[PDB]
């Protein structure tokens, strides 16, 4: 194609404008600043509660903002809202489609979303008039499997699907408001910033972008990984995030420095990381691998603090409460282990 | 107080409302075969049917895209993957069915699943053997040095030149199947026929053959 | 079963030998 | 060489021109902010320092 | 009767005792007759002076009186003589039983002593290997299935078998190893109170034997239900199989005890005087083992049909078919059928001693074999043991 | 950034030989299962040849068996494809791809115009 092979090279000439100024703004590394503070040690967490209610493998899980209730979606076709203090169930919602890949609990506590291979985000109303759990809306705009969804409030919800797009919905009108195009591979997980004005999204092209909710533009793109991204989570101040992938490596990126800081890899670990999450202070980076165990990483020294291995099958999710009190882990056996 | 022990008691009584429902739904889930139709409600295309008081559950995944390395991990707890293959500017689609089969057969999460593959549209192929003046061994050059196996059932009407081209593709999937399958999961090759009351029975007789081999490996008799 | 009939044969044997030892006690004392 | 595909490359270079005009701060002043945050909230994190059972709600 | 020689001996010895006291009360008052009829514990002599060999018949209370009926016992007396300073003394060499029968009893003593140590080793190596297998199926959390539930009830059914036999063998090596004192040291032995600890252990054994054959049958009925059924079972009838295994023995042991307490009462309840009362425990054993054999046939003729296909890359079909059928015999307890139809009544000679060795060898090692073939060599169990062996060493040392 | 820059390929009469090579950059090259993909004009994307994580297992399309030979040099981080005795219907655009995970044997990569870990293309033209 004429007047195009220079355009393909004008992009690679402009990526060299990125990667030299991104290198010129690297005074040191995250290791040799940190190496004066002393580490935490062996963090021996124990299974407190074990939630035995599903039938098939569990893909997702999301805590509530009171840090007491938690949704878990499993691919038997049902969605169960637990109670983490006393192991008893408060709801059990029969889904229409059996292959559910995500779930969310609204920050007010009134709504629960889900979604999967039916390409539809389904909103459920927990505080209805007569007393039931019936479908409020069915957000049908995506042309691919829905992999993650998170509420901003009770009115709007941002989703990420396997059609390489993210979308900002509006549950009252049922239709999209802003779509977020720009990824090349299937977007697997998003994570909201704490101020809910920005979010990031890791996809299967080894690149996690950064989106702006009110405008709809991708501000900056983070490429440090080798293989497909399976998880994402903000550092709790809103200026960094960690990124799990299939090359058995977490990477703590930074927004203002605009590049990777640290690399959480150990050579005895070869299998991919299903999910990631920080603690309340951000010192610990927990990360569930494709192997049946969960590894705590000290997110500043990049040394493995502790290992939490209470699962008989690959963990499919990972969630730390808003008060930081416990850690819930789900897996492909029908079990939710709560750790602290 | 009495009041906090009053709704704590009503919270535990919500278990018996739904743990009785979970045991009600555990019965219908375990006696239902979940299959997977993939060939080589707008997105999952679920299909229920009933063969001799046995519930089946099909899933057609045509509503998705074609980078299937992520959503195929959902389908590990299925009993069998039904894998239809069209036998037919020659795009070489038949090798594409071999490489997709080789990736399912070697996937880490799909190392326990048998494949029921239907070699389809031999009526389109039995014309293209005679009407093709050259051969279609230009794509498979190891076809001239291949003979029909003796333990074969050549149905009449088709030439042995068509029978040789029909069983060569079947052995080409078993050369992938028997390379690394090591007894955990097998392959059940078939040929498509009149669909009503004869093609679903081949799925039914193979899904008994998978579960009867499944328990016999739990008892280590196979 | 075969455990019960072995136990029955052994108990009949022990009873006969205890009778013989009782007669041997009567002829010793 | 499709004309619908050359404008997709124009969508690529238009995004990268917007990613190159951004004010990046250096790592030594951006990695020091993260350890300053982990130090200030160190005692309010119930996973590093374990909690006695009268406060821990999960036992 | 049979199996109660000691009590019947003791009863008619008391009868002989007071009978000859009453018949010694008849005697007229005597001239001479210097030593004059002192009743020994053995028998009773009349008044005899100058009595170098005095002759009366052998006493009729002996268990072998039919063979010593035509002989005489001798004793001589002034006073009754004490030869080796044993204060009673007499010639009891005629009434004593022969040496050939006591030699045959010595040979069968060696036989029963050799059999009893043969399964004591067998029940010990099973009772140890099953409690280690119950700790694996209990602790290791991946292995909790419905299949390993009926394994663990079978493993706890050989433990009830092997412990209840080692108790009743200990309570017979306690009861028949004492000494013999006075009659009050024997009447305290032939009493229903001194055997009440032994009669409970007899019912505790006979329940444990039949609860084995009911749990062999259940795992015969569970694996047969799982084949031919097209799907997994819906309800998973574990309340039905646990009722056949532990409750159906009580349908036959309880009608045995209330017959063995009423009609046929001997020292311990381990002696079968009447065959018909012994058929109400072989009936849940013949009907269990026979059903297991029927299931065995139909599994193996299915297990060959899964080897007629996929045959070219197996290419031999001999070694594993001989492996898969020999690993099913212990689980279904099909070994018992070889000498089943030779019952207790018809086995008389060395076939009787051959039946009590082929069954008692294999039925004692059966608890060892099912813990090895189904717990210690199950490849999913060895997968989970190799996982928890690594997380202990990597978590502590590294 | 995962980048696959490739060279070689040009105008050649049928019977002649070429040599293609993509010097990979941005990942550990010794962990992935590299492979070549072909797109003839008017046709779909088509698989050509595999190579294992070290060089042991080698696969081919049947229509290129014996003519093409694939090679991997781990120390220089590049992937060779030695083509002998070209055909006039072998004129296409050749891509080198990689299988998306380390240490695996399965691959999902001969797909549509969207795929992440694929080179940009080298034109191979066989004519006279």
């Amino acid at each position: 194609g004429s007047e195009l092979d220079q355009l393909r090279q004008e992009a690679e000439q402009l990526k060299n404008q990125i990667r030299d100024a991104r290198k010129a703004c690297a005074d040191a590394t995250l290791s040799q600043i940190t190496n004066n503070i002393d580490p935490v040690g062996r963090i021996q967490m124990r299974t407190r509660r074990t939630l035995r209610g599903h039938l098939a493998k569990i893909y997702a899980m999301h805590w509530g903002t009171d840090s007491r209730l938690l949704v878990s979606a499993s691919q038997d076709g049902k969605l169960i809202i637990w109670d983490s203090y006393t192991t008893n169930k408060v709801h059990a919602i029969p889904l229409r489609s059996s292959w559910v890949m995500t779930c969310a609990y609204a920050p007010s506590g009134n709504y629960v979303a889900c979604g999967g291979l039916d390409n539809i985000c389904s909103i459920y109303n927990l505080k209805t008039r007569e007393g039931n759990v019936r479908v409020s809306r069915e957000l049908a705009g995506h042309t691919g499997y829905l992999s993650c969804c998170r509420f901003l409030d009770d009115n709007q919800i941002v989703t990420s699907s396997g059609d390489t797009t993210c979308a900002l919905w509006d549950i009252e009108t049922g239709q999209q408001t802003t779509t977020f195009t720009g990824h090349t591979g299937d977007v697997m997980s998003l994570s909201l910033a704490p101020d809910t004005r920005l979010f990031v999204s890791g996809a299967c092209d080894a690149s996690a972008k950064l989106w702006d909710v009110r405008e709809g533009m991708c501000r900056q793109t983070f490429t440090g990984h080798e293989s497909d991204i399976n998880a994402i989570c903000f550092f709790p101040n809103g200026n960094a995030f960690a990124t799990g992938s299939d090359d058995a490596t977490c990477r703590l990126f930074d927004l203002r420095a605009d590049q990777e800081l640290m690399t959480y890899s150990h050579d005895n670990i070869i299998c991919g990381i299903t999910s990631v999450s920080f603690s309340k202070s951000g010192r610990l980076l927990l990360a569930g691998y494709d192997d049946f165990n969960c590894n705590v990483w000290d997110a500043l020294k990049a040394d493995r603090a502790g290992v939490l291995a209470g699962h008989d099958n690959r963990v499919s999710c990972l969630g730390v409460t808003d008060d930081g009190m416990a850690v819930a882990t789900g897996s492909w056996d029908s079990f939710l282990k709560i750790w602290n | 107080t009495e009041d906090q022990r009053n709704e704590e008691k009503a919270q535990r009584e919500a278990n018996k409302k739904i743990e009785k429902q979970l045991q009600k739904d555990k019965q219908v889930y375990r006696a239902t075969h979940r299959l997977l139709l993939l060939g080589a409600t707008s997105g999952i295309f679920e299909t229920k049917f009933q063969v001799d008081k046995v519930n089946f559950h099909m899933f057609d995944v045509g509503g998705q895209r074609d980078e299937r390395r992520k959503w195929i991990q959902c389908f590990n707890d299925v009993t069998a993957i039904i894998f239809v293959v069209a036998s037919s500017n020659q795009t070489n689609r038949l090798q594409e069915a071999l490489n997709l089969f080789k990736s399912i057969w070697n996937n880490r999460w799909l190392r326990t699943i048998s494949v029921i593959l239907f070699l389809n549209k031999q009526d389109l192929l039995a014309e293209k053997v005679l009407a093709g003046k050259s051969k279609i061994e230009d794509y498979f050059p190891e076809f001239a040095r291949y003979t029909t196996p003796e333990d074969a059932t050549p149905e009449p009407g088709e030439d042995p030149r068509v029978t040789r081209a029909k069983y060569f593709i079947r052995d080409e999937f078993l050369r992938i199947s028997t390379a690394s399958g090591d007894g955990r999961h097998y392959c059940y090759p078939h040929f498509t026929c009149a669909v009503d009351t004869e093609n679903i029975r081949r799925v039914f007789n193979d899904c008994r053959d998978i579960i009867q081999r499944m328990h016999l490996r739990q008892y280590e008799l196979l | 079963h075969s455990q019960g009939t072995f136990t029955s044969d052994y108990s009949k044997y022990l009873d006969s030998r205890r009778a013989e030892d009782f007669v041997k006690w009567l002829e010793s004392t | 060489n499709n004309t619908a595909s050359i404008a997709q490359a124009r969508k690529l270079v238009e995004q990268l021109k917007m990613e190159a005009n951004i004010d990046r701060i250096k790592v030594s002043k951006a990695a020091a902010d993260l350890m300053a945050y982990c130090e200030a909230h160190a005692k309010e994190d119930p996973l590093l320092t374990p909690v006695p059972a009268s406060e821990n709600p999960f036992r | 009767p049979s199996g109660q020689v000691m009590d019947f001996l003791f009863e008619k010895w008391k009868l002989y005792g007071d009978q000859c006291h009453h018949n010694l009360s008849l005697l007229p008052p005597p001239t001479e007759l210097v030593c004059n009829r002192t009743f020994d514990k053995y028998s009773c002599w009349p008044d005899t002076p100058a009595n170098t060999t005095a002759n009366i018949s052998c006493p009729w209370y002996l268990p072998w009186h039919h063979k010593v009926q035509h002989r005489f016992v001798f004793k001589r007396c002034g006073q009754w003589v004490r030869g080796p300073r044993g204060q009673p003394w007499r010639d009891a060499s005629q009434c004593q039983m022969d040496g050939e029968e006591i030699e045959v009893q010595k040979e069968v003593a060696k036989m029963y002593s050799s059999f009893q140590v043969m399964y004591t080793v067998g029940y010990s190596l099973s009772l140890g290997a099953l409690l280690l297998a119950l700790a694996i199926l209990g602790g290791l959390s991946k292995l909790h299935c419905t299949r390993n539930a009926i394994h663990a009830n079978l493993f706890a059914s050989f433990v009830l078998k092997a412990s209840s036999v080692l108790v009743i063998d200990g309570l017979l090596r306690t009861r028949y190893s004492q000494k013999i004192g006075d009659d009050l040291s024997v009447s305290t032995w032939l009493s229903d109170g001194a055997v009440a600890g032994c009669r409970v252990a007899a019912v505790f054994m006979q329940y444990g034997i039949v609860a084995n054959y009911c749990w062999l049958l259940v795992e015969g009925l569970y694996l047969h239900n799982l084949l031919g059924l097209a799907t997994l079972p819906e309800r998973s009838f574990f309340s039905l199989y646990l009722g056949i295994g532990w409750g159906a023995p009580m349908l036959f042991v309880v009608p045995w005890a209330v017959v063995k307490c009423l009609f046929e009462n001997v020292q311990c309840w381990t002696s079968n005087d009447n065959m018909g009362f012994w058929w109400i425990l072989r009936f849940p054993v013949f009907l269990a083992i026979l059903i297991n054999f029927f299931i065995f046939v139909r599994i193996v003729q299915l297990l060959v049909a899964k080897l007629r296909a996929r045959q070219m890359h197996h290419t031999d079909y001999k070694f594993r078919l001989a492996k898969s059928t020999l690993t099913l015999i212990p689980l279904l307890g099909v070994h018992e059928v070889v000498f089943a139809f030779v019952t207790d009544e018809h086995a008389q000679g060395t076939l009787r001693s051959a039946k009590l060795f082929f069954d008692l060898f294999l039925s004692s090692f059966q608890g060892l074999l099912v813990a090895v073939l189904y717990c210690f060599l199950n490849k999913e169990v060895q997968s989970e043991l190799r996982r928890r062996w690594h997380r202990w060493r990597l978590g502590k040392v590294l | 950034q995962v980048q696959l820059q490739e060279s070689g390929g040009g105008l050649v009469q049928p019977g002649g030989s070429l040599r293609l090579s993509c010097a990979a950059s941005g990942f550990t090259f010794s962990n992935y299962k590299m492979n070549w993909v072909r797109q003839a004009p008017g046709k779909g994307l088509e698989w050509v040849s595999d190579i294992s994580q070290s060089g042991a297992s080698i696969s081919y399309t049947g229509s290129v068996k014996g003519r093409f030979t694939i090679s991997r040099d781990n120390a220089k981080n590049t992937l060779y494809l030695q083509m002998n005795s070209l055909k006039p219907e072998d004129t296409a655009v050749y891509y080198c791809a990689r299988c998306p995970a380390p240490f695996t044997r399965d691959c999902f990569d001969v797909t549509s115009t969207t795929y992440a870990y694929r080179g940009q293309g080298t034109q191979v033209t066989v004519s006279s």
